[PDB]
This record gives structure tokens, C-alpha cells and sequence, in this order.
RNA sequence: UCAUAAUAACUUCUCGAAUCGCAUGGCCUUGCGCUGGCGAUGGUUCAUUCAAAUUUCUGCCCUAUCAACUUUCGACGGCUGGGUCUUGGCCAGCCAUGGUGACAACGGGUAACGGAGGGUUAGGGCUCGACCCCGGAGAAGGAGCCUGAGAAACGGCUACUACA
RNA sequence: AAACUGCGAAUGGCUCAUUAAAUCAGUUAUAGUUUAUUUGAUAGUACCUUACUACAUGGAUAACCGUGGUAAUUCUAGAGCU
């Protein structure tokens, strides 16, 4: 939208244990629907002056009747901290990162339960 | 009237059905483990000599030696028993057993090689399958190629070409990696726990001491 | 058939752990060590419910075992380590440490050290006894063994145990004029002098503790915890282990 | 008669490491010589932890159209032993005649699991509590048992009855 | 990978059939006991057996190869190793 889109950031710490800053971000967004997980990324990125992929956001939830969204925001001082610490959950939305593809839960263990009718090297 | 013969010299199995009981009728009163000769089965098994090792009646129920009855029993199994694979620690179960003493109402009839005839039958004698080398402790080595305590066991080690994944590279071996066998790193444990323990030896004496020191002090001003 | 439990209700939790009621069914369960379990904290609720760094169980059970966090200087992997009564915490990552000592309000707080009171601990003398070679040992709150102690430590005295070394800097002797604080029953958290000491026989003495603002208590030698014989050997929470009422705890926050 | 120490002996003589990884470094008689840390698993005793198991005092709805109950074959107790992780009529032997009850024993009913608590009440109360928590018991109905620190386990086994 | 070994499977979840000094509740004791796990300490011993050794002892068994049985089970046997 025309008008700019306010950054903010509250409970802001640097955590070293997970190699990370972790902080609780709020948007001032008046006159705009709201803003995505992707266009708020480069912007944190930019004001923080790391890269896209040095950012990770968590959830938006936008606030009654408009114009504001907080969440939970989270930068990494390194891309390779970002790969072992974030959850594989958050990698795959993200998109960086492969889904794991596995069959359905009831499937698997159907063809768990299966495997325990067979011994030895006839399992494979 | 099926035959399992064994053959543990070479490693040879065949199975041989016999239609006709007459020439199985030495067989009828036998007991697992003796040693019949087999010149009814003949002529080709003349000078041969087949010891019982159990058989399967016409139900599928094995013989377990040890059961004194010419029928089949109920028995209360453990994890050591000679007929049972225990799923669970400590779990018992009964099963029907048939009993060591061989007769009719049998299906087939497990059967070994004890002295070599004069014959070449085709599937017992004419193949000698090589044994599946081989031994992995560093003495059964040593006494296998009759070495000595200062030889070098590193070296007579049995070997095994593979081919790899049809990429046309070179084929390597396999080894059976030798426990049991010296090394410095063993050498270096025996040291740091005879190491650990000394440590633990004058620190205790020296608090020991050091307490004396104390109780010495304390009573000359008292 | 019958065994010990290994799961907790979050409603049936302590309630000096400060837990979600909504957050979940279970709460952590402390597994064994430097107990009672009532009262004592699990190392997930210090470094998630009190730190947030550590936000939910993974990234808690990450940090426990990259080997970052010590307990009076060990390395503890033990994502539910029973931390205790005056435990040192220490976060090299971040360079700090956490001593953990009751509050006012009965609930252990995160109270900060800076570098030289983590290099020892206060210890209550549990058991004297002659060791298995007629060697005189001695037992603490925090279940350490000590097997050459002072001859003077009889009972319930307060030992200053060095953190590297496990040794005896000083003992304070258990009477009337020391600094104590007040470890349990309802006036967890309070720092005060003690002042009379009856002897009743039968395993219920009472112990009565004097406050800076001149208040008498009552409590058991078992919630009698030795902090110093003239001036406290470690550093006090905020509030120097004074309870105020309902009203002046108000005001304060109308002043301020 | 504790902690602990000491002596005389004993044992189908327990433990006192024939286990694994990383770093590989020092010394002099240079021998494939002597030494060197961090850990992993495991190990005797003591303390501790999660506990478990018994255990003291007090407190449970209705019923006399339930007034005497227990004790042959344990009922109250004493002694010796066995068994148990341990105490104990827990059990085996010997001795004595005790134990409970109108302050309700014993027996019967419960459409009775106990409690923290729910509903409704000025005070005094009435009623409910299978059920998000603590304790108990059970896994079609009884009994028995192995493994195991921990089970009389049942998504363990064995036997009988019913069902299938 | 398979298999051997170790650990867990005695937690949790469900139900209220039995049960009226019984369960349970508050309060006591274990100087009348056991305790996997965790935590802190903790063991020097010329004691005596093998053909002997400590620069290091012995024999089996899986996995695997091959031969089967029964209509059928998370049934298993015989034979060669390790
Ligand atoms: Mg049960
Ligand atoms: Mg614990
Ligand atoms: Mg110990
Ligand atoms: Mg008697
Ligand atoms: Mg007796
Ligand atoms: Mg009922
Ligand atoms: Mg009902
Ligand atoms: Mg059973
Ligand atoms: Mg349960």
C-alpha cells in the first residue's frame, strides 16, 4: 500500500546457546489488509542487515479490526545455525529445505505390524 | 517316506523319497542318535553308516530327543529347549512334541553321514562345498595356521574378493577384523587404570595424613 | 503390575514452579538427585519458564546436551536434572551465573552471581558418621559425601564446600545469633537471626527466628537453613529476606 | 547388642575390569622399551533419590423383624523354630483359657470404591461425589507361575468353567 | 541391513465389579525392611587354580549358505561355519 509499513521490535535478547536473537515483532500497517511471512522477512533482514535466509518468522496473528500484527520473529547471526536449530517444520515452509515424503501414518504401522511376521534377512 | 541325509564332511543336503517301507524297516525301531547302517537302502549305500538325527511326523511336529514315547506328547517349553524360539524373557510355552523314538506316522526323516562307503552318490560325495571361512579370534588363528606368540597374526588373515556395483572398478577384500588380539591401545587401558588407581592410592593416604595432622594439632593445644 | 511412576499431571506439579495450567496435560518430572522433589526445580523449567531460550521441549533438550550449562561446575546432559537448594547454575555461552534461593513468596527466583560466589556453596550437615574404615565422613543436603570433615561439625551446622575441589573452606556452628533462613513450611524465603531453641524429645523441636523489622517466627530444625554467623556468606534476592504484608507490598508499587 | 574397631574360624568363595572410543603426547638403556589425559560401560560398600511395603491414634450410610459372636481345623496370649526383604498366629510344634459386646459387638442391606470436592443454604444444615486430581482394585470368572530391582502382569505364560 | 547383547515393556490409558475399621483422610514409626535408576564418595593385600601365559584363556550359538515337514501360527528340524 501507499502508506508505510512501521517495524517495531519488544523483548529483544541475543541467545548464543542456539546462535540466534530472538525478539517479538509488531507491524503498524493502517490502510492494508495485512503483510505476508515473506515481505516481512526482507525487511527484518534488511533492517537487521542480514539476508533473507538469516530470518525466520513464526506466526501473524492480526489484532481486531486491523492495521496491526504481532509475532514471534527470529534472525541467526549464521545460515548454516539456522539449518541445525530451526525445526524441520519451519525449513520446509520456508522453502529451503526438502520435505521428508513418507507414507501415511496408518500405512507405516500396517506395514510395521507386517515385519513382525517375518525374521531374518526375509524382512528386506 | 521322505530323506534328509546330511553329509557333515563335505556340507552336501539331498532329499531322497522312498516309496517302499521294506527298505526302511531297520529304521522302524530305532532311536535318535544311533548309528544304522543302510545296506538295504542299497546297493549304492553298501558300507555306509547313517545316524538318526530326528524327523518331522505327517503333521509337521518335530522330534525332540530325550522323549521316550513312539507318539506325540505336550510339553511345557523354556528358552534352552531344543524345539521352541522364546519371543519374550523368561516366557514358557506348551507345544506338541513328537517323541525321539522314529517309526510309522513320519514324514520325513533327518539322516548324517557317519563313515564313507565306497560309492559316489550324485549330491552327497561328488560336491564338497568349501566351509564358510573363517575363524575370528586372534588364538583360533593362531592355532588354525599353527603360529607362534611372537608371529605377526595381522597378516594371515582370510580373504574375500567383492564386486562392486557393476561400475567397473577394481574389486577389493573383506576381512574378518580379529578381536581378542593385542594392541597398544589395550596396553594404554591396563596402564591408565593401574594409572587411576595409584592415583586414588595417595590421595587417600595423604588425607589420611593430612587428617593425622589436624588430630595431632588439635590435641597438643587442647 | 506395580512399579514406580515416571509421568507427572500438570495440575498435581508443584505449585512454586510457576506452570501453564493450559499449556498441556504433563508437566516435567524430576528424576533423581539433589531432592526432595518438594521441594526442588527441573533444569527445563529454569532454563524454558524462566529464561526463554529454550522456548519448548526441543530446543530446551538441544541446549542440555551441547554440553553449555553446569550445575555447581558439572556438566549436566539431564534435560530434568533436579536442581536444588543452593545450586550454581553456569551458562558459559553467555557468561553468567544463577545461584538458586528461595523468595518471599516461597518460590525459587532467578537470582544472579557475578563471578566469585560460583566458586563454592552452603551446605547443611546432614549425617556424621565413621566411614567404612573407621573414617569419620559427613553428608550434606545435596547428598555430598565428604569423607574428612572437621571435628567440630556435629549437626545441622552449614559448611562453606569449595566447587572445584569439594572441600571445607568453613562451617558455621548450628545457635543462636547466626543469620538463618527459613527453608520450608510457611515462611519459605525468610532471612532472619536466631534468637531461642527448645528441646522438645520426640523429633519436633522448634527454632525461633528474629527478622530485621522485629518479628518473632517458629519453625523445625528441618526448615532451618544456616546462612552466616555474623553476616550472610552468599548475596540475597531483593527484599534481603523480608516479608511484607498485603498492604506495604501495595504501596510499594504505588511509590514505585 | 548403634556407628565403628579388633580376634578365632567358615563359604557349591560375591566383588576386586581378559570391555569400548578420541587425543595421541613425553623420557632414555632405542627396546616395535617405560610412561601419559579425557570419556563410555561396568563394579563392592555407605549415604542419597524416585519409591514401595507394612505401621500408631482418630474418624465411615441404613438395620434389633440382627443380642450374643470367636474358639473342633487359631480364636486371645506365651515360648522354640521355619518362612519372608523384614516384624507379626504368617505358619509348624508345646502350654494356658482367653478375646469382642447394649458406649450396638456379630449378622444383613447398599441401586456403596474413599477423599480433595459439586449443588443449595442468615446461622445451624440437607444432598450428591462412576467421572480431567491423590489413594485402592480389576482386566470374560478363579487359581498358579517364569523372567525381572520392581508383576501374582494379563496388548506374559499354564490349567479349569463359560463363550468363541 | 539381518541377527546376538543391553534396556524398557510393572509407565501410561480405561473402568468402578468387589469392598463398611475394609479402602481412604489427617497424623505417626520402621531402632522391624527392600530398592533398578540418579547423585557423592568408595576397593593396593604374597588369598590359589589351570599345560602354562597377562603383549591377553576356553567352548558353544545366531545372522548367513543349503535340505525340508504340515491345510494352517510371529511353528520350527536336520547339516557347515563364525
Ligand atoms: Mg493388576
Ligand atoms: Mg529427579
Ligand atoms: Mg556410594
Ligand atoms: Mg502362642
Ligand atoms: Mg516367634
Ligand atoms: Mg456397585
Ligand atoms: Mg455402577
Ligand atoms: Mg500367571
Ligand atoms: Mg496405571
Amino acid at each position: 500500500s501507499d502508506s508505510p509499513v512501521t517495524l517495531r521490535t519488544r523483548k529483544f535478547i541475543r541467545n548464543p546457546l542456539l546462535g540466534r536473537k530472538q525478539m517479538v515483532v509488531d507491524i503498524l500497517h493502517p490502510n492494508r489488509p495485512n503483510i505476508s511471512k515473506d515481505e516481512l522477512r526482507e525487511k527484518l533482514a534488511t533492517l537487521y542487515k542480514a539476508t533473507k535466509d538469516q530470518v525466520n518468522v513464526f506466526g501473524l496473528r492480526t489484532q481486531f479490526g486491523g492495521g496491526k500484527t504481532t509475532g514471534f520473529a527470529l534472525v541467526y547471526d549464521s545460515p548454516e545455525a539456522m539449518k541445525k536449530f530451526e525445526p524441520h517444520y519451519r525449513l520446509v515452509r520456508v522453502g529451503l529445505a526438502s520435505k521428508i515424503e513418507k507414507a501415511s501414518r496408518q500405512q507405516r504401522k500396517q506395514r510395521k505390524n507386517r515385519q513382525k511376521t517375518l525374521r531374518g534377512t526375509a524382512k528386506v | 517316506m521322505k530323506l534328509n541325509i546330511s553329509y557333515p564332511a563335505n556340507g552336501s543336503q539331498k532329499l531322497i523319497e522312498v516309496e517302499d517301507e521294506r527298505k526302511l524297516r531297520h529304521f522302524i525301531e530305532k532311536r535318535m542318535g544311533a548309528e544304522v547302517p543302510a545296506d538295504p537302502l542299497g546297493d549304492e549305500w553298501k558300507g555306509y553308516i547313517l545316524r538318526i538325527t530326528g524327523g518331522n511326523d505327517k503333521q509337521g511336529f518335530p522330534m525332540k530327543q530325550g522323549v521316550i514315547a513312539p507318539n506325540r506328547v505336550r510339553l511345557l517349553l523354556s528358552d534352552g529347549h531344543s524345539c521352541y524360539r522364546a519371543r519374550r524373557t523368561g516366557e514358557r510355552k506348551r507345544k506338541s512334541v513328537r517323541g525321539c523314538i522314529v517309526g510309522s506316522d513320519l514324514s520325513v526323516l533327518a539322516l548324517a553321514i557317519v563313515k564313507q562307503g565306497e560309492q559316489d552318490i550324485p549330491g552327497l560325495t561328488d560336491v564338497v562345498h568349501p566351509k564358510r571361512l573363517g575363524p575370528k579370534r586372534a588364538t583360533k588363528i593362531r592355532r588354525f595356521f599353527g603360529l607362534s606368540k611372537d608371529d605377526d597374526v595381522r597378516k594371515y588373515v582370510i580373504r574375500r574378493e567383492v564386486q562392486p556395483k557393476g561400475e567397473g572398478k577394481k574389486p577389493y577384500t573383506k576381512a574378518p577384523k580379529i578381536q581378542r588380539l593385542v594392541t597398544p591401545q589395550r596396553l594404554q587401558h591396563k596402564r591408565h587404570r593401574l594409572a587411576l588407581k595409584r592415583r586414588q592410592a595417595e590421595k587417600v593416604k595423604e588425607e589420611a595424613s593430612e587428617y593425622a595432622q589436624i588430630l595431632a594439632k588439635r590435641i597438643a593445644e587442647a | 503390575g506395580r512399579g514406580p511412576k515416571k509421568h507427572q499431571k500438570r495440575l498435581s506439579a508443584p505449585s512454586h514452579w510457576l506452570l501453564d495450567k493450559l499449556s498441556g496435560v504433563y508437566a516435567p518430572r524430576p528424576s533423581a538427585g539433589p531432592h526432595k522433589l518438594r521441594e526442588c526445580m527441573p533444569l527445563i523449567v529454569f532454563v524454558r519458564n524462566r529464561l526463554k531460550y529454550a522456548l519448548n521441549y526441543r530446543e530446551t533438550k538441544a541446549i542440555m546436551m551441547q554440553r553449555l550449562i553446569k550445575v555447581d561446575g558439572k556438566v549436566r546432559t539431564d534435560i530434568t536434572y533436579p536442581a536444588g537448594f543452593m545450586d550454581v547454575i553456569t551458562i558459559e555461552k553467555t557468561g553468567e551465573n544463577f545461584r538458586l534461593i528461595y523468595d518471599t513468596k516461597g518460590r525459587f527466583t532467578v537470582h544472579r552471581i557475578q563471578d566469585e560466589e560460583a566458586k563454592y556453596k552452603l551446605g547443611k550437615v546432614k549425617r556424621v558418621q565413621l566411614g567404612k574404615g573407621g573414617i569419620p565422613f559427613l553428608v550434606t543436603h545435596d547428598a555430598r559425601t565428604i569423607r574428612y570433615p572437621d571435628p567440630l561439625i556435629k549437626v545441622n551446622d552449614t559448611v562453606k564446600i569449595n566447587l572445584e575441589t569439594g572441600k571445607i573452606e568453613d562451617f558455621v556452628k548450628f545457635d543462636t545469633g547466626a543469620i538463618a533462613m527459613v527453608t520450608g513450611g510457611r515462611n519459605m524465603g525468610r532471612v532472619g537471626v536466631i534468637t531461642h531453641r527448645e528441646r522438645h524429645d520426640g523429633g519436633f523441636n522448634i527454632i525461633h527466628v528474629k527478622d530485621a523489622l522485629d518479628n518473632t517466627f517458629a519453625t523445625r530444625e528441618s526448615n532451618v537453613f544456616v546462612i552466616g554467623s555474623e553476616k550472610p556468606w552468599i548475596s540475597l534476592p531483593k527484599g534481603k529476606g523480608v516479608k511484607l504484608s498485603i498492604a506495604e507490598e501495595r504501596d510499594r508499587r504505588r511509590a514505585n
